[PDB]
Order: structure tokens, then sequence, then C-alpha cells
């Protein structure tokens, strides 16, 4: 009764169009008010097929939320290689909100329900929602600052695990808290206690695949500070926080043994915010006004890793940060959706 | 963790034959052709897709793990080493040898100069000429002890004259430990040899 | 029309670095990462790593990772991309040439590769061959074969001729081997009759351009 196609999907949202914020005030004149009451016909005895990282979804919220940075947190000067552009750089209120994306008449969007699917291949349970549920679109590397966890156990999602040029997603099942601040130089805070159990399970979930293997966790390989630092936005300033001392342990025998210099039970990753960026959306360089005066706090809770596996021969897995592409983000949410013709 | 091997190691045809290599894996496989001192060129990817530009003659077949690389009526310009690859990993390959005769090697030994003596290194040239196929062992013996990590070999290219090739062995040490034996000599083993010929020599 | 053009051959001392270039046109190049390759003499392909073109992220083998680094340089219209590999401590056994090749798919096969750079880790400056003399002390039998040895030169290549041009017929000049001392050596030898000693002058010429070195050599037991 129904068939894989391709559609222009339209964003629901819960926004208001009196807000400060520069979110709000898109998702007034480029979304619709969320229903807020959509049907779930949910049955089962009847199997699909997804796959996360060819979805269509995908790449239509990659168009809108680059419009959204490109036209809301406006920078002082851009570099477009041959071609520089001036204009007016206004600090202002940057928090996002969560978003929704649905299926016109005569399209449907199918979702499974087995929370232990990986990203691709079959699924026993499928229902059918007209929107998506409520997603936070967090622009963010490494690591994942906020998103939706699965009650279920750990699972991992990769388009080839075999294949170490595909990144790794790390869907997480426990939260895990940290803090950025700038005092009135910045810096994280990260619960060791917490962050040691995590990494404790992941290591149980990357042993499945690879059981041999003892798995690790090193810093980034090299590149860009925007990857090899896990970078992020808060109130509209890029912070660029020091990770070297984040992914620095060794996973064996069901124990996971973290080096990373807790000088007081709490890891401390040195951040800074950065005025000249590489941007993500657009090829070029933004350049932007130095930070807010006061206080710059934001308390986030990530939920999936990114990682990459290093390719060679040692009976040891090493692993380290990974990301760059904002398209993951939104993987590890749109995964248990599809978009499917009625017809 | 991928397993790949190729079989095999070694081959020679001639102009017009039909030939086949086979490789082992439980991957994306990719065949390759490289000519010697140059990069190597795609030829099959996905164990079947033909490259583009390259001559039908080379096809691939792929069951299970088990890959075939078939190169139908050989030519000339087919004279090369062919490679599997699965992702990360490149398998040495199987070298592609104009078929001849077997032949066995003329087995010769030259003792050190007096004037690298001087220096105080002394070499030993052990010669394999005019001989096929390729593969040769030659194991170097002083006073009935096997030489091992003192010893370079080069190998010429196949003649079109002749179609053969050519070994020169040396061993190398110190004329302090020249000066300490007495009987210097050169196993050598082929295809082409009822039994490993030995050419030895004393000071 | 994409094509690869690497940097010209590199001759470094050990310890010391080196940067390896690898000029990519041509096509959609940020939608591609570039692999690197090193070819050692004969033996089989070793995977350097990966580059992603767009983020600059790389990939290496734990046996290369902390000696190596896969860097990118982008330019005006984006239309000619320098990839850059630096090799921090030099040993011996990184001497080789190194393949920059382009990931076309997920297949992982690699369509275009650039010519190569010959890196040769070696520290012996300019120096010119010593050349000495093969021939059978013992006379038995042997149909007989006689050569020079060129031997502990530098750098690359060395030009061999028998009586001056003349002969010709079963003349074998082996492909010189770089020994662990960073000097290079290479044999020639010829099949001579062998009643045609005493009766006949063997002379061997070793020629070095590069040091300006040509020695002829008179081989007789
Ligand atoms: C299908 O999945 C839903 C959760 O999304 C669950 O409530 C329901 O029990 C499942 N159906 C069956 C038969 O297990
Ligand atoms: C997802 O499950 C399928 C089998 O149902 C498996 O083939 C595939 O490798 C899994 N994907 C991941 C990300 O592990
Ligand atoms: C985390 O996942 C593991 C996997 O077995 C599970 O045992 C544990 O209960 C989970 N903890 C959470 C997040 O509740
Ligand atoms: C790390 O976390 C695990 C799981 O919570 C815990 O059992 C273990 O004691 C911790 N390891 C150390 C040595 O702190
Ligand atoms: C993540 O979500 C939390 C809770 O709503 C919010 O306080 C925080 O600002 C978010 N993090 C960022 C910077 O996106
Ligand atoms: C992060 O900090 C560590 C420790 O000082 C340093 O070694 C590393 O270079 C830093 N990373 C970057 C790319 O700034
Ligand atoms: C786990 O490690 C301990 C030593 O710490 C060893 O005694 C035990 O055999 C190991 N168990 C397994 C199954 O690896
Ligand atoms: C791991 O952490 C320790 C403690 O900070 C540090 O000394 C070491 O350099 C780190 N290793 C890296 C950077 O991979
Ligand atoms: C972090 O996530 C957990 C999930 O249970 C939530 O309880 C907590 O309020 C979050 N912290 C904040 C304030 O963002
Ligand atoms: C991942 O790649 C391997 C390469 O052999 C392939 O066998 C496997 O089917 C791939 N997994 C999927 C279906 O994405
Ligand atoms: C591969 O070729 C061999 C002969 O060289 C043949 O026996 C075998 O059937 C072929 N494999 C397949 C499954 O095509």
């Amino acid at each position: 009764v129904w068939k894989e196609a391709k559609t222009t999907l339209f964003c629901a949202s819960d926004a208001k169009a009196y807000e400060k914020e520069v979110h709000n005030v898109w998702a007034t004149h480029a979304c619709v008010p969320t229903d807020p009451n959509p049907q779930e016909m949910v049955l089962a005895n009847v199997t699909e097929n997804f796959n996360m990282w060819k979805n269509d979804m995908v790449e239509q919220m990659h168009e809108d939320i680059i419009s959204l940075w490109d036209e809301s947190l406006k920078p002082c000067v851009k570099l477009t290689g041959g071609s520089a552009i001036t204009q007016a750089c206004p600090k202002v209120s940057f928090d996002p909100i969560p978003l929704h994306y649905c299926a016109p008449a005569g399209f449907a969007i199918l979702k499974c329900n087995n929370k232990t699917f990986n990203g691709t291949g079959p699924c026993r349970n499928v229902s059918t929602v007209q929107c998506t549920h409520g997603i936070k679109p967090v622009v963010s590397t490494q690591l994942l600052l906020n998103g939706s966890l699965a009650e279920e156990e750990i699972i991992i999602r990769s388009e080839n695990l075999t294949n170490n040029a595909k990144t790794i997603i790390v869907h997480l099942n426990e939260s895990v808290n940290i803090v950025c601040t700038r005092p009135n130089q910045a810096h994280c805070n990260i619960n060791e206690s917490k962050w040691n159990n995590t990494l404790q399970k992941v290591g149980e979930e990357l042993a499945k695949h690879f059981p041999s293997k003892t798995i690790k966790f090193e810093p980034s390989s090299g590149g860009d500070l925007e990857i090899t630092t896990h970078s992020f936005n808060c109130r509209g300033e890029f912070f660029y926080c020091n990770t070297s001392d984040l992914f620095n342990g060794t996973y064996r025998n069901g124990t996971y043994n973290h080096t990373g210099r807790s000088s007081n039970g709490t890891i401390t990753l040195q951040c800074k915010i950065k005025q000249i960026i590489n941007m993500w959306q657009e090829v070029g360089r933004a350049i932007y006004a130095p930070p807010i005066e006061g206080e710059i706090t934001c308390n986030s809770n990530i939920t999936g890793l990114l990682l990459l596996r290093d390719g060679g021969q040692n009976d040891t897995e090493t692993f380290r940060p990974g990301g760059g592409d904002m398209r993951d983000n939104w993987r590890s949410e749109l995964y248990k959706y599809k978009v499917v013709e009625i017809k | 963790d991928i397993q790949m091997t190729q079989s095999p190691s070694s081959l020679s045809a001639s102009v017009g034959d039909t030939v086949t290599i086979t490789c082992q894996a439980n991957g994306y496989l990719n065949w390759y052709q490289q000519r010697r001192g140059k990069a190597p060129k795609l030829l099959i990817y996905d164990g079947s897709k033909l490259e583009r530009g390259v001559p039908s003659r080379f096809s691939g077949r792929r069951w299970g793990q088990e890959y075939n690389l078939t190169i139908n009526n050989l030519q000339p310009e087919d004279i090369a080493t062919y490679f599997c690859q699965v992702y990360e990993f490149v398998v040495p390959g199987t070298r592609l040898d104009l078929k001849r005769t077997v032949a066995a090697p003329s087995v010769f030994i030259f003792p050190p100069s007096d004037e690298q003596l001087k220096s105080g290194t002394a070499s030993v040239v052990c010669l394999l000429n005019n001989f096929y196929p390729r593969e040769a062992k030659v194991q170097w013996k002083v006073d009935n002890a096997l030489q091992s990590g003192n010893s370079q070999e080069s190998v010429t290219e196949q003649d079109s004259k002749d179609s053969t090739y050519s070994l020169s062995s040396t061993l190398t040490l110190s004329k302090a430990d020249y000066e300490k034996h007495k009987v210097y000599a050169c196993e050598v083993t082929h295809q082409g040899l009822s039994s490993p010929v030995t050419k030895s020599f004393n000071r | 029309q994409v094509q690869l053009l690497q940097s010209g051959a590199a001759v470094t001392k050990p310890g010391a670095s080196v940067r390896v270039s690898c000029e990519a046109s041509g096509y959609n190049i940020r939608d591609y990462f570039i692999h690197w390759w090193r070819q050692a003499p004969g033996q089989g392909l070793q995977w350097v790593g990966w580059i992603n073109p767009k983020t600059g992220q790389p990939n290496n083998p734990r046996q290369f990772q902390g000696r190596v680094s896969l860097t990118r340089h982008a330019s005006w219209d984006f239309d000619t991309y320098s990839f850059y590999m630096d090799l921090k401590a030099l040993r011996s056994d990184d001497t080789a040439v190194y393949f920059c090749a382009r990931q076309r798919s997920d297949y992982w096969d690699f369509d275009v590769w650039g010519s190569g750079t010959q890196v040769t880790v070696s520290s012996a400056s300019t120096k010119g061959p010593s050349v000495f003399p093969l021939a059978p002390s013992s006379k038995s039998t042997s149909t007989a074969a006689l050569g020079c040895l060129v031997k502990d030169y530098f750098p690359e290549p060395v030009t061999v001729s028998w009586n001056s041009g003349a002969l010709t017929s079963g003349v074998h000049t082996f492909p010189a081997v770089l020994q662990s001392s960073g000097l290079y050596s290479l044999s020639s030898v010829v099949t001579v009759p062998s009643s045609s000693l005493g009766t006949q002058t063997y002379i061997c010429n070793v020629n070095h351009k590069p040091s300006n070195t040509k020695v002829d050599k008179k081989v007789e037991p």
C-alpha cells in the first residue's frame, strides 16, 4: 500500500514569534506550529528496511539549518577565495529550539520501534507518524551536546564498521553532564565518575563487534582546530575546548582506565572562544567580534560520540574523536525515520 | 580483521593464453596492475565491475569469498605484477612472467679483491647467470655455517633476447671477520636443478 | 581531466624530516578522500593513511601515528589542492616511493595515482664509486664469466660499458641496491669464452656523472 520516495518535507515547530533569539525568529517564518496530537498508527507483523546514512530527510534538515546560521548569527567579514564581504556583526541570543519534520498529504513517514536498531537493515516493528518527534539541532563536533537516548542498551552506528573511513556514531543510554563557563581562557567540566562508567560500557559494545582487541581512546590525529578540538556554539560564542585529556584511556577485561589529568576528581578541558572560524556551512572563513562581557555558561548533556577507528595491523583498536560533517548529528536522530509515499 | 590471500605467487604464460589468478577475501576486493617502477593501474573493482578504458579481455568473477581475475588472450602489454586489494590491506601480488623452458643457472663465485681488503671490508659475490624461472634460493655458508643478515642480492629483468634472468648475491663482512675463516661456499637452489649446487673457494 | 602531480625525488638524511606534495586538480576534490601509499623495493604496497580534504582529518596506522602528519592547502577557486605528507623522524626503512592516490568510492577503488616520488633516506652526501675486479682464482671450467664491482657511491646512477662499448654480448648490469651504510652498490658481469683469457684485454668502464668520476679497470686472474 506504500513505497519509498523523495519529498520536499516541511518543518513543524513549537517556537514563538515574540522571542529575541534567532531560533524562534527563524522557526516562525520558516515552520508551521505543532499539532500537537499526531496519530500513532502502530502495527506489528510488518517489516521495513531503513538506512540512516543514505536518507533523504537528513539533507533537507541540513538545508534549513544552513539558511538559519547564515542569516542569523552574522559574522563581520567572510572570505570566499577571491571575493570577500563586509557587513554588520551584531551580538544576539543564540539557543536552539527543538524542531520537527513532517510529510505532506499522499506521503507518510515510517517509524521503526526496535530500540536496538543500529541504523541499517530491516525492522520488525513499524508505525506511521505524519511528522517527527521533537529534535534539537545542535552543531557540535566529537560530542553530541544535546540529543535523545535509548532506554535500552547502547547502540553503535556506522555505515560500515569494516570501513575505517566511515564515521562511527555511538548512541549512549545514560546522560552525561557537561558545563562550560567563562567567568568575569575558558574551560569545561565533566564528571569523571560518570565519564568512566560511560566509556566502560561503550567499550563493552565496541568489543562486541571487535572481540579480540583491546579498545583505546586517543585524541584527534590532526587537522583543523574545529575537528581536532571539540568545537561548539553557546549563546553565539564559538568555543574550542581542548579534548586531549578527555579521550585518553584504555579498555580491557571489562574494565576501563583513564589518564586524563583529573586534578580534582573532575575532567577539565581548557576552552577558548575564537573569532576566526572555519565555517561548516559554506567553504570559507568567517570573522567575529569578541565575546560578551560577564558569564557565559550552558549546562549540556552529551548523548552521543563521534569516533573514527584507525586502520592497520595490532589486536588493539584505537578510537579518536571525529565529526566535521554536521549531517551525522542529525542522522543519530532521524535514524528511526524514513519518507514513504502512500499514493 | 581482514583476511586476504592470493594465489599463485609465480605465474608464466605465452601470448594469447587464457590466464587466471585467485584471491580469497572477506571484503570489497579490487584488482590492480603495476608495471615495473610505476604506479598501480585499476582494472577490476567490486570483484567484477570493469574499469573504464581497460581492455575487455580482463574480467573478474565473484562468489563467496573466492575471487578470480581472468585475462583472456594474453598480450605482451600484460606482463606485469597483479595484486588484489581489500580496503587498507594490499597483497604482494602475482608476478606474470613470459613463459620459457625451465633452465638451470650458471653458478659462479668471486673472491674479494685485494684492494677492498685494504679498506677493511670483504665482499664475496656469487653469480647466477641466465636462468628461468625467477624463483631462486641463494644461501651463504662459511665453515659449514649458514650466513644470515649480511648478504644482499639484486636481480636483473627478463631479457627480450633469451627471456632469462640473472642474480648476483653479495656477502658483506669485515676484514677482521674475513680473516677468521677459510672456506667460503655458495649454495644455490632452483627448479631446474636435480639438487642444490655449491660453489666454494679457499684462501 | 583529473591529474595528481607529486613532487620531485627527495634525498634526506636520517632523523631529519621530508615533505611529499601532491597537486590534485580536475575534479570535485572535496568529495573524495586522498590516501597515501609507500613502496619499498619489491614487497607490497603499504597503507600510509587517508586525509579528508574539506576537514583535514587524517587517519594513520599506529606504526605511523606520531611520525607522520597529513595536511592540505586549498586554492583561490579551489581548482588546485595541495596535499602534503610530512614524515618527522626518518629512519633506514623509510626509504621508498610514496604514492598519492584518490579514493573514488566506498569500494576503496583507486583510479587515479601519482607518478610517485623517490624518498631515499641517507647521509652520504656525494661520493664516487670504488671499482673492484671480479676474477676466478682457481680455474675450474667456471664458458667463463668475470666483471667489476661498483661499491659505495652516491647517488644514482652509474653507467657501465665494457671495452669502451665494444662488448655487448652477454653483458649483464645489475640494478643497484642501497646498502645499510647509505651507499649504493651494483655489479656488472659478462660471459666470456673460456680460451679468451690472455689473448684478449677485458676493460670495464664505470662512470659516475654526479661526482664526475670515471674509472677504467682491467680484470684478469
Ligand atoms: C511495537 O513497538 C512499540 C514501541 O514503539 C511497542 O509498544 C509494541 O509493543 C511493539 N509491538 C510488539 C508486538 O511488540
Ligand atoms: C545493523 O544490523 C545488520 C543486521 O540486521 C548488520 O548487518 C549491520 O552491520 C548492523 N549495522 C551496524 C551499524 O552495526
Ligand atoms: C547502559 O548499557 C548497559 C549495556 O548492558 C546496560 O547494562 C546498563 O543498564 C545501561 N545503563 C543505563 C544507561 O541505564
Ligand atoms: C569505571 O566504571 C566502571 C563502571 O561504572 C566501574 O565499575 C569501575 O570501577 C570504574 N573503573 C575505575 C578503575 O574507576
Ligand atoms: C543543550 O540543552 C540544554 C538543556 O535545554 C541547554 O541548557 C543547553 O544550552 C544546550 N546546549 C547547547 C549549547 O546547545
Ligand atoms: C591540546 O592541549 C594539549 C596539551 O597541552 C596539546 O598538546 C595539544 O597541542 C592541544 N591541541 C591543540 C590542537 O591545540
Ligand atoms: C581478564 O583479566 C584477568 C586478569 O586481570 C584474567 O585473570 C582473566 O583470565 C581475564 N578474563 C578474560 C576472559 O579475558
Ligand atoms: C594522555 O594524557 C596524559 C595526561 O594528561 C598526557 O600526559 C598524555 O600526553 C596524553 N596522551 C596523548 C596526548 O595522546
Ligand atoms: C541532563 O539530562 C538528564 C536526563 O535525565 C536530565 O535529567 C537533566 O535535567 C539534564 N541536565 C540539564 C539541566 O540539562
Ligand atoms: C560493509 O562492507 C562490507 C565489505 O565487504 C560488506 O560485505 C557489507 O555488506 C557492508 N555492510 C553494509 C550492508 O552496509
Ligand atoms: C575461480 O577460478 C577457478 C579456476 O581458476 C575455478 O575453479 C573456480 O570455480 C572459480 N571461482 C568461482 C566461484 O568463480
